[PDB]
């Protein structure tokens, strides 16, 4: 308990946002909420209030708020929230951090509480670069505490404290049957088969735990595979606007193992999708912005019968592919299959106040 | 409709 | 004069095929050959060469062309043709549409001929799996232009126009004898005959074209038929990976006529089995997919003794069946034969400039 | 000494 709270104030000081955490789990049935603090004091513009609103849009064109760039913008969650004069005490139920952030702070530490909604799109923003006929799209949670008579009024950069945090996804492991699959082929002039059979040890993953690939390959056949080629794609589906299809290999192993004629082979490789690696260049759906070390390959979307498909945004969903490429000595072709996986967020933790500030930002 | 309308790196 | 070309084009509209026809009849010695032009633009990718490939391949398990489903492919014809670089040729001549093609596309666009083989199945698909298991299964031929450095490495959806075209069979009328069937019936303590005689016309096949059955009844008992029944049936052996029976009637007409004890009774019924009637009647055994306007009940397979029956996949069949139905007195009986006809594709028509272009895409 | 390619993508759209 060297309690980490991270802390944004004013450009110029007379507002300052503290913040539990950063992101924000979403467990399928209920999102922690936005608990945190605004601490004003009473002396600059509008001596009337001051406000705190979370928002949540779908943007494309740049990725934050801005006027200049902004080709779309679909609104998905805002809540309003009044934070000074305190406004009618049914939404005093207070958090045990909310307690200790007034008792450790002045007088002038004033509470705020959001609840988001389940089933909204979870952080994402998604680049599109050479390839591509787009621009910069996502989904962001954005906070903004801002002082004002009215909230009609026009806001005050000299006023607003504004920091987007991240909601992340998280599935539990559900055990049952794995991920299987399995094709076979028979090539010209004969009737041997050659079949493949692939396994992964779960369904659920979550960021940088490996994957474990279990191959089977039955060769009856006169051919030899030259090689294996394990990997996996992350597939990014804009359903917002100007629709696209992105894909992109995020993790790949091509081992020099061969299956030699009327043979059989197996073998567990186990390789694990980064985005680490050269950031990501173009087209990759991400939770974050590229520029933190914080962020990871976006979570994928979790659907549900009866869902409205479209106001998700952005449909993420990976899938690992075995390739058999096939030839006998001295036109060669490839006998492959693919597995569906959930890309998920590890959870953080399960396992007087010494409360110390962070300051809000990603590094 | 409950009202309407960061990430520094030098 | 006249004339109907089809055209495709690939997504990045560089490469374009050109085909006299979607359905290319095998006449039992001989198919119509696969004579087309292809349209290439050298500055994308200038050093690249336009290859187009014919593949006959029968698939299970959600025949299309994607991975995700996929878990049988026997490939049964392949024909790789190098068509931008003119390569030194087979030499077969160049055909009158080929030359009017080019004559009129420009020396950007180059010919590409197949020659279908004869005795290979003729383009057929299937939805099974009544209450049990079986997936969808065809024999498709796929044609594909695809620019490329080399066969070697895999196509790209840009470049490649993938037409699946049919090959569709007929045969021409047999002489000799119509189908004809007999059987005849002593019931329980009677001793006397009940006699139901059928016939049909051997050839009576092509699409569309109805099926005349003529019915006798020598009814020499002291029952009556109530009413008779008529059908038109089609059987179906998957004969490839899992094998399975199907049988489903195409045609009926239930006839309120009845023959009187000790009399004698005919008729002719007429029947047009018809693939509207039956459509998702679990889809099984058409000649094309069940959107398409185009498509029909599939053909019946040729065989010949010793032909190999397992890489045709799919063995189709007809028969008529002519039921007598009987209940007198106070487990009521059936009297039926049932005759076998071949079905078949009708013949096409025997016997600047007016072409008429439109899209390879199917209605 | 070897078979013919093993094609693979879709073309015609379906809504």
């Amino acid at each position: 308990k060297g309690t980490r709270v991270f802390k944004k104030a004013s450009p110029n000081g007379k507002l300052t946002v503290y913040l539990g955490k950063r992101d924000f789990v979403d467990h399928i049935d209920l999102v922690d909420p936005v608990d945190g603090v605004v601490l004003v004091d009473p002396e600059y513009l509008k001596e009337r209030r001051v406000y705190v609103t979370l928002t949540v849009a779908f943007r494309y064109g740049r990725e934050d708020l801005d006027v200049l760039g902004l080709t779309f913008r679909k609104d998905l969650f805002v809540a309003n929230v009044q934070s000074f004069p305190p406004a009618p005490e049914d939404k005093k139920p207070l958090t045990r951090l909310q307690e200790r952030l007034i008792k450790k702070l002045g007088e002038h530490a004033y509470p705020f509480t959001f609840e988001i909604p389940p089933n909204l799109p979870s952080s994402v923003t998604l680049q599109p670069g050479p390839e591509d006929t787009g621009k910069a799209l996502g989904v962001d949670y954005e906070v903004k505490a801002f002082v004002a008579e009215n909230l009609e009024e026009k806001i005050h950069k000299r006023n607003s404290v504004r920091l987007v945090i991240r909601k992340v996804q998280y599935a539990p492991e559900r055990p049952g049957p794995q991920p299987t699959a399995e094709t076979t082929r028979q090539f010209l002039m004969s009737d041997k088969p050659l079949h493949l059979e692939a396994s992964l040890d779960k369904e659920i993953y979550y960021h940088g735990e490996p994957i474990s690939v279990n191959v089977h390959v039955t060769n009856n056949t006169n051919k030899t595979v030259k090689k294996i080629k394990i990997s996996v794609r992350q597939y990014a589906d804009i359903v917002l606007f100007n629709t696209a299809q992105y894909k992109v290999p995020v993790a790949m192993e091509e081992a020099d193992d061969t299956v030699a004629p009327s043979s059989t082979f197996s073998k567990v490789y186990t390789l694990t999708p980064f985005l680490a690696n050269n950031r990501e260049k173009r087209g990759l759906a991400l939770d974050g912005k590229l520029k933190h070390e914080d962020t990871n390959l976006a979570s994928s979307t979790l659907l549900r019968e009866g869902a409205n498909r479209e106001i998700l945004g952005i449909i993420v969903s990976y899938k690992v592919k075995v390739k058999l490429v096939v030839s006998r000595g001295g036109a060669s072709s490839d006998v492959a299959v693919e597995l569906p996986f959930t890309l998920m967020h590890p959870k953080p933790k399960e396992e007087d106040d010494d409360i110390v500030f962070e300051d809000f930002a990603r590094q | 409709d409950d009202g309407v309308s960061d990430c520094l790196d030098q």
